[PDB]
């Protein structure tokens, strides 16, 4: 018999501790594993893919028209769309990337959004998107969105630009849920120069907008999303 | 690691920038396409991101409650809550579900922890010690009837005995039929014109029964089990969107009618900030 | 001279030409195969028609309008009528194949509108009545017709709801499925390779459809002045790398 | 060190290290330089 | 080491004893400068100074409390103790934030150990058995609303189950967002006119939520939870004046108004002894 | 199955006492640390700096 | 005296674990095994064996 | 292991499924000689049903 | 590691991997092979 | 012997036996010698 002493803690489940058991089922033997495709390992490798941004939210009941952003003809220097970067939350929040970073605590990375144009071939169009870093109100005109990171998108024949929000930041992890001292800036878009449609044309055209994850990124500390939750326990 | 390099003023033919998203791929576009950057390194290695860390750690899957009292004159042992069962699933309470339908196969050893506490709602002398019995009943093994049944003796059949209050422990193999659990399944059990569609056996996982070992005393003792799950060893296939709208059914993807906007309206334009 | 922009399949007896592609997706980074032992169960060697089952079928256009919702199709059902395909399939016990998909739509550099055209492997139907109402075969199973999502609810049948992809998701998150966009302005085709993605090494054809292909309107279709308001989107799918085994007496299925 | 015969009794996995998106990112069939046209 | 040299008489013209603290330096004098010393040796270490060991012992940092009883018809678990959230904090109990607020930046993981005991001020027959259980809840996660929510499933979430009378312990990473935790920080969160002085998420450190997991006896039970803080792998940086006053806030440096000298007056003269 | 033999002590919390626990948060990584410049190791290192003593007392 | 912990699952009787236990009977001899015809290991040994089918189940 | 080797037509006078069961033996006859197969892998022991696992619980 | 004197107090003993029905399938005293007729 | 993976889990740190108080005691920008005048 060797002598032992018992520590605090004897006894507790943690749910996140990670040991041994026996089986109850000794010296089964599971099924063979085959070939499937898509295997993921990290969380890490879906967010790169992009998804679309319902950012025309301004409905009344979930609608495929809150993914187009509306375009229109011959307006000079206004603003096309703007929101915040509160990932977590708003528009952001259902996206993939939204919908994951929910699972984790802090955020930290850079992120990609870009604009695929859907108007006839024949028009033509020149905006700005605009990326203010954390410090500054949301730009009210171009001369304000300008003096931050944009790119001047030329719509052409290559139909999507993909703007960068390079991470601009003192503090290196941002909280997921919207919090002030980390907040991450804002993102305007406005006609550079204007969008001009072809002859026997007419009408609204409209951008699609996506988001997803630079390289770069970085989520910890899991936690439990605000996204799902439930009464009873279902049944068959 | 590099998580940015240093890159300078560009004025090129070369432009990175530009694509064309109807191609179905996202192209890698980095920081350093489009504005100046310095170098910075990630130290970072996205540990706690893999799968095997996302769904490693116990999550309550189940709650019955099964209760210690004379079953004298009971006509059914079954219904007076004498013993349990439960037939395994990971798709009953949302928290875990959401997290395993973010893949569409899924494979893994799950290990279960099981809590199980006392309840005493009506003046008692005391608080009795009672042993719990786990029964893991298989698919065609006979099911108790009684909560003290030829069926309790289980000589095949692994059960666990621990006490009321403590936990028990134990981990389970694979033991799904195909090479991985499905977690949808767009398929029917055979041709029939009414057959029901979506739930699987190819999901299966195996069911439990639960009794207390314990005659009873004066008073009469609740038992509520919890049963825990932690999936380790995992392997996952095929990432889907997740879930939007809230759940029904254990089994099929059907939600609630006149459910609400899921998508937040704006408080403002689509300009506003 | 080789642009990302024109290109030749062909497959069988049948050969498809596009001059206005976006390149092609395949699923996974996976091409089509045939099984391997080392993955196999059933000891029936299996059948390899080959050729004359994997060719292109055209199945019967559709017609985009202003007001359309999206399409929906399963495979292996869209076939279950096609050519030889369709008789192997309803004669073999079991049987496995990947897929060449091409969605065709063209119109004018005057028109504008975007289709996303997606495959989602194990799409299971949500019943528009909720609780646990299942989904029937027939309803599942609409052979080269396809499911109209701008029908009505029908009784058994699945929700046909857009924003939901038919199942409590987001529209907006099915780009993470391999998707490809028709936007007329740039794309008049789509073509996706589908690999064989399943849990069991080979499977039924009848009792379960591996993939949904789903072609949805997503900025809606905008004719010039006084042109006519619609333009036909056609599918043409071909089997690749097909195999059956369990060869017998000949399915007979609900309704 | 196991203290128990069977694999699946054994404790959580170790980091898969492995990461790949571009099964995800790009699975286009013919190759896309990022600075190169998209559509030539 | 000598702790003492030999020294002997003197007669120089090098003075180290006379110096300029106008300077800022305070200038290394040793008792063998300025009278005649024998050798004697340290025989210590300074081992027990180390800053590791002077924050590295458990420090009470919270006591709460909730009870077991019946839930039924109560409009508000939160406020009937039925559970209990805490936002962690290292200085609402003030002998260890005194400690630490003796540096600037502190960086270190924590060991927690949570004692729970019972109490039953009021007639019961008995004792009754209860788990606790504890559950991290980070910043966003869904907050428990009854005492037994879908929350408490806690799928993602750390949560701990142990026994009232018993203790429980885990430890958890150093878990700020910046390099260090800022023990004082001179600013606000953004430059509103209004906003928060001082108080900052550079110092947050989670949150936990109690609750028993049994049901109800028929009596009823008090809980009472103290929570014990150990730093380990300790870093200190920038040494502060320590703390004279006696505190009114957590993280405001405010002291009470007509608050009384601090410095003991003499019993006579500045020339008393 | 080992045979063991618990010691008087078993169970009790001593505040001073330093053992292994697990760790809540598997996995997780730290903010990198950046240098910053004061660190302080031993607290003989501080009482070395002199202080003004109050040494007027009599208010 | 070496310090440990116990985990959830301490005390539990689990029908189908395999671990060692002290012997009631220290030291006895068991009897020699002799030969016998009819070792059987598995029971993948038997169930190649044929036997008849009631087939005719309609009595 | 294979559990299956791959075989193809035969039209022989040898024929492995014709036997006289008075004899008492089960002769050890395989899909193989009477249908045409594929080869396939075991990917199984017989662990679980060792008399020393059949027993021992 | 047995922590025990007594071989009764080890745990359960490990697969046979034995394995030979033919004492019970072919159990006939004059050899017969597949293929060649049962009776000559 | 850690038993655990993480770091954070191990038990306290051992003697930075590092001490330098001059950071703190003569943070001078021309250096003092004992015994030279302060100030010359």
């Amino acid at each position: 018999g060797l002598p032992t002493t018992t520590l605090p803690g004897s006894g507790q489940f943690l749910t996140t501790d990670d040991r041994q058991s026996p089986s109850a089922l000794p010296n089964y033997e599971p099924t063979p594993r085959i070939h499937i495709p898509g295997k993921v390992h990290n969380l890490l490798e879906i967010i790169q893919v992009d998804t679309l941004i319902p950012m025309n939210n301004t409905h009344t009941k979930d609608e495929v028209n809150s993914y187009l952003i509306p375009l229109n003809a011959n307006r000079q220097n206004e603003q096309v769309f703007g929101t915040n970067l509160f990932i977590g939350d708003g528009v952001f929040k259902t996206t993939l990337l939204g919908e994951i970073v929910q699972y984790y605590t802090h955020w930290s990375g850079s992120l990609r959004f870009s604009l695929m144009y859907t108007g006839p071939a024949l028009s033509s169009a020149k905006l700005i998107l605009a990326y203010t870093p954390p410090g500054a109100r949301g730009p009210q005109d171009r001369r304000e969105a300008m003096l931050g990171t944009h790119v001047v998108w030329d719509i052409g024949l290559q139909s999507t630009i993909v703007m960068t929000i390079p991470w601009t930041s003192g503090v290196q992890f941002r909280y997921t849920d919207p919090d002030t001292y980390t907040s991450a800036g804002f993102l305007s878009c406005w006609y550079q120069t204007s969008l001009i449609l072809p002859p026997e044309t007419t009408g609204q055209v409209y951008l699609l907008s996506f988001i997803s994850a630079c390289p770069d990124f970085k989520l910890r500390l899991m936690k439990d999303t605000q996204t799902i939750s439930q009464t009873v326990a279902l049944t068959e | 690691t590099v998580a940015s390099i240093s890159s300078g003023p560009k004025h090129t033919q070369k432009v990175p920038i530009l694509t064309a998203n109807e191609t179905g791929a996202t192209m890698p576009v980095l920081p350093s396409d489009s504005i100046e950057t310095r170098t910075t390194y990630m130290h970072f290695n996205g540990s706690e991101t893999d799968v095997e860390c996302f769904l490693g750690r116990a999550a309550c899957v189940h709650v019955t409650e099964i209760q210690n009292k004379d079953a004298t004159g009971i006509d059914n042992h079954r219904e007076a809550k004498l013993f349990n069962d439960w037939k395994i699933n990971l798709s009953s309470l949302v928290q875990l579900r959401k997290k395993l339908e973010l893949f569409t196969y899924v494979r893994f050893d799950s290990e279960y922890t099981i809590l199980a506490t006392a309840s005493q709602p009506d003046s008692a002398n005391y608080s009795s010690n009672l042993v719990v019995q786990a029964m893991y009943v298989p698919p065609g093994a006979p099911n108790p009837k009684e909560w003290d049944d030829y069926t309790w003796q289980s000589a095949s059949n692994p059960s666990v005995f621990f006490k009321v209050g403590d936990t028990s422990r134990f981990s389970v193999p694979y033991v799904g039929l195909a090479s991985a659990y499905n977690c949808f399944y767009d398929g029917y059990s055979h041709d029939d014109a009414e057959t029901q569609y979506g739930i699987t056996v190819l999901n299966h996982m195996g069911s439990m029964a639960f009794r207390i070992v314990n005659e009873h005393d004066e008073h009469k003792t609740l038992v509520k089990i919890r049963v825990y799950h932690r999936a380790k060893h995992v392997e996952a296939w095929i990432p889907r969107a997740p879930r939007a709208l809230p759940y029904t059914s254990i089994g099929r993807t059907n939600y609630p009618k006149n459910t609400e906007p899921v998508i937040k309206k704006r408080k403002g334009d689509i300009k506003s900030y | 001279g080789y642009s990302d922009r024109v290109q030749q399949i062909t497959l069988g007896n049948s050969t498809i030409t596009t001059q206005e592609a976006a390149n092609a997706v395949v699923c996974y980074a996976e091409w089509p195969e045939y099984l391997p032992d080392v993955d196999a169960s059933d000891v029936n060697k299996t059948s390899k028609p080959d050729t004359s089952v994997c060719r292109f079928y055209t199945l019967d256009s559709k017609t985009w309008t202003t007001g359309s919702k999206g399409w929906c199709w399963k495979l292996p059902d869209a076939l279950k009528d096609m050519g030889v395909f369709g008789q192997n399939m309803f004669f073999h016990s079991l049987g496995r194949s990947g897929y060449t998909v091409h969605v065709q739509c063209n119109a004018t550099k005057f028109h504008s509108g975007c289709l996303l055209v997606v495959v989602i492997p194990e799409h299971q139907l949500a019943s528009h009545e909720g609780g646990n109402v299942s989904v029937k075969y027939t309803f599942t199973h609409p052979g080269e017709r396809g499911i109209d999502l701008s029908s009505a609810n029908e009784v058994g049948g699945p929700v046909k709801d857009v924003l939901y992809n038919m199942n409590g998701t987001l529209l907006g998150n099915l780009l993470i499925f391999p998707h490809q966009f028709i936007n007329l302005r740039t794309n008049n085709t789509a073509t996706i390779v589908i690999p064989y993605i399943n849990s069991v090494p080979i499977d039924s054809m009848t009792r379960h459809n591996n993939v949904s292909l789903m072609v949805i309107p997503i900025a809606p279709l905008t004719v010039p002045t006084g042109a006519t308001p619609s333009l036909p989107i056609t599918v043409t799918i071909a089997p690749m790398c097909t195999e059956f085994s369990g060869i017998r007496s000949k399915s007979i299925v609900p309704q | 060190i196991n203290y128990y015969k069977d694999a699946a009794s054994t404790s959580s996995a170790g980091q898969s290290l492995s990461m790949d998106p571009s099964k995800f990112t790009e699975p286009v069939k013919d190759l896309m330089l990022k600075g190169a046209p998209a559509l030539n």
